[PDB]
RNA sequence: CGCGGGGUGGAGCAGCCCGGUAGCUCGUCGGGCUCAUAACCCGAAGGUCGUCGGUUCAAAUCCGGCCCCCGCAACCA
RNA sequence: GGCGACACACGUGCUACAAUGCCCACUACAAAGCGAUGCCACCCGGCAACGGGGAGCUAAUCGCAAAAAGGUGGGCCCAGUUCGGAUUGGGGUCUGCAACCCGACCCCAUGAAGCCGGAAUCGCUAGUAAUCGCGGAUCAGCCAUGCCGCGGUGAAUACG
RNA sequence: CGCCUCCUAAAAGGUAACGGAGGCGCCCAAAGGUCCCCUCAGGCGGGACGGAAAUCCGCCGGAGAGCGCAAGGGUAGAAGG
């Protein structure tokens, strides 16, 4: 379909393209506009030009799937390398934006070890 | 929710104004 | 047989393009693709839905040839599977389902590849025997997503008259294999 | 991050200190407390043992770590589990 | 080849992104894909598509040289 | 050493006969209740089934060896 | 530099697990307070934070400042979702000498657990509870979901 | 305590010991007959899951595999699939 994935037929554009990783409701609503497509057409209702038009349009006016993983591994892997602390914390799988360790941290260390 | 910043309910319980939210 | 513009390329260009690169005393010194064969190592139908033969109709779908069913040549304690159990699919497509298959291959199904940066230049047999592998059935283009339930990959063994990967990748790069490197 | 509009903070006796070996030639370990300050491009092949509180932590300088602060690189806490 | 267990092949229509129409034989006529060898990556110069930075880093330290010397 | 039996989580025992998956009590951890402790309640964790080889696709679970432990005999004088 | 660590454990709170809902655009309706190196109107730029202009305001008169929920219209259709916003990558604004540790905020993307919570346990008898938002202290800035207050709407139940 | 395998057992066979090792007290309606077809184990390299070891490919292999079960004999120019 797009990019690297699909947005299910019975819903809207606008959440249509959401589901693509690297793009959030933002883009969204940016890709109609561009591309001047309803965003109230449901992914069954959308005809082949205007979907290798939008296709065309957002597919190179961003990274989304792949090619957008990629360059945070590559940030995250080469904060390991540099040695960072914020390397310095990934590399712990700790809370690298200076968040509270002591409690609350099961976001970035998931269950709870006694 | 009301911790959302993008939501404009968010930046009315967080209190700011943005994309969002203007003024 | 039928025609394929593939194969068209083969002997068009290929064909002189190797003996110009080598000088190939005769023709039949210049590579060929013997056969092009399919491998489906499911591991999983073996088990629970021992008839999955609706992956066998997707490879028929990719192929328009029905792979035969390989079965366990001994049980494992491991693998769960005892001994003459199904567990892989395979089909060997051959010299006009060859080309067509090999030409909506590179025509399609590596363009369609998720980050597809090429092929591996060292997947050789060492005899010029190419090997690869997939994770997903749903590149082809007869199957959609709408037909596709569950990723099964596959395997692709593309067997070569060279004797050295040197001739074969030689060849398969003028049959325009992309390598990553 | 810091004002882009304002200036890009780094000390003004470290950024000296690192010309006059930039004029006097790559040498000389530079001591220093600027954890806050950040790295320039010009530190790039300089060596500094960046001070953490206790101690000067040598640091070597490269390209790769031109656009941060020199913090970053003496981690000022030590931590090597439990039990 | 048995006669009676593989899908029949016929002429088959590839249609790209590009609209890029690629005869072949298959057990689907008309059929169109997202993508060809005239549109992917890899083999249209790698054209980069979104960014053509190559690992930006480092820098790339624009907003720079405002130092005093 | 001659015979029979056994040697499973921290403890005591189960699963062995029928090899495809080891369970119970206690105990431990955490929490709850209490002014606190015990009791109790919730939750949680957790077992080369002596040891070594073979049999097996697979051995606690089969086989054989060794070790330990146990019971029985070690006699006519 | 540390007080910000972090296998863990407990308390107190906030946000949710959604349709009595979420989101969006418009229209309301407060109180109580603060403000001269502060409120800053209004203009412009900028997605925005914010920045540049810049009036008034020394305070019932200027501003902060929109109250929010609510009403209106639309979308969403039960979805780990147009719920959820955690984490993280990147790009920025602002204060500050200096935001790495160790600020806040704006923007994109990422979109975690979570489907009402065991044992158990808490507050509340009325404008109370619940929910909605506003102000102030400290303070350059803010880690404030806290605290102290203000108002909006507004319950059930007490046999004993 | 009966029968099978090997050594004992002295190049015919047979050959004892409370000698040294293991087995059997069945099983297969196909594991039987016949025709036709194929050839293993193993090693290396390549191969999504997937591994040491699934299935696939090529390459090297006389049999070291397998041949229902103990051992031996026999065996792919099949008794093996
Ligand atoms: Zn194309």
């Amino acid at each position: 379909r797009i990019a690297g994935v699909e947005i299910p037929r019975n819903k809207r554009v606008d959440v249509a393209l959401t589901y693509i990783y690297g793009i959030g409701k933002a883009r969204a609503k940016e890709a109609l506009e561009k591309t001047g497509i309803n965003p109230a057409t449901r992914v069954k209702d959308l005809t082949e030009a205007e979907v290798v038009r939008l296709r065309e349009y957002v597919e190179n006016t961003w990274k989304l799937e792949g090619e957008l993983r990629a360059e945070v591994a590559a940030n995250i892997k080469r904060l390991m390398d540099i040695g960072c602390y914020r390397g310095l914390r990934h590399r712990r799988g700790l809370p690298v934006r200076g968040q509270r360790t002591r409690t609350n941290a099961r976001t970035r260390k998931g269950p709870r070890k006694t | 929710g009301k911790g959302d910043r993008r939501t404009r309910r968010g930046k009315i319980w967080r209190g700011t104004y943005g994309k969002y939210r203007p003024r | 047989p039928l025609d394929v513009a593939l194969k068209r390329k083969y002997y068009e260009e290929v064909r002189p393009e190797l003996i110009r690169r080598f000088g190939y005393q005769n023709v039949w010194e210049v590579p060929r693709l013997e056969k092009v064969v399919i491998n489906q190592g499911l591991g999983e139908a073996k088990e629970d839905a021992r008839i999955l033969e609706k992956a066998a109709q997707e490879l028929a779908l990719i192929t328009g040839q029905k792979p035969a069913v390989t079965r366990a040549k001994k049980s494992i304690s491991n693998f769960k599977l005892r001994k003459g159990m199904p567990i892989g699919l395979r089909v060997t497509l051959r010299r006009d389902r060859m080309w067509i298959f090999l030409e909506k291959l590179l025509n399609v199904a590596l363009p369609r590849i998720r980050d597809f940066r090429g092929l591996n230049p060292n997947s050789f047999d060492g005899r010029g025997n190419y090997n690869l592998g997939l994770r997903e059935q749903l590149i082809f283009p007869e199957i959609t997503y709408d037909m596709v339930d569950a990723l099964r990959g596959m395997d692709i063994a593309v067997v070569t008259t060279a004797e050295t990967d040197e001739e074969a990748r030689a060849l398969l790069e003028l049959l325009g294999f992309p390598f990553r490197k | 991050p810091r004002s882009l509009k304002k200036g890009v903070f780094v000390d003004d006796h470290l950024l000296e200190k690192v010309l006059e070996l930039n004029a006097k030639g790559e040498k000389r370990l530079i001591k220093t407390w600027s954890r806050r300050s950040t790295i320039v491009p010009e530190m790039v092949g300089h060596t500094i043992a960046v001070y953490n509180g206790k101690q000067h932590v040598p640091v070597y300088i490269t390209e790769n770590m031109v656009g941060h602060k020199l913090g970053e690189f003496a981690p000022t806490r030590t931590y090597r589990g439990h039990g | 080849m048995k006669e009676g267990i593989h899908p029949k092949l016929v002429p088959a229509r590839i249609i790209c992104g590009c609209g890029n129409v690629i005869e072949t034989y298959s057990t689907k006529p008309e059929i169109y894909v997202e993508v060809c060898s005239k549109c992917h990556p890899f083999y249209t110069g790698q054209q980069r598509f979104v960014d053509t930075e190559g690992r930006v880093e480092r820098f790339q330290r624009r907003y720079g040289d405002s130092y005093r010397k």
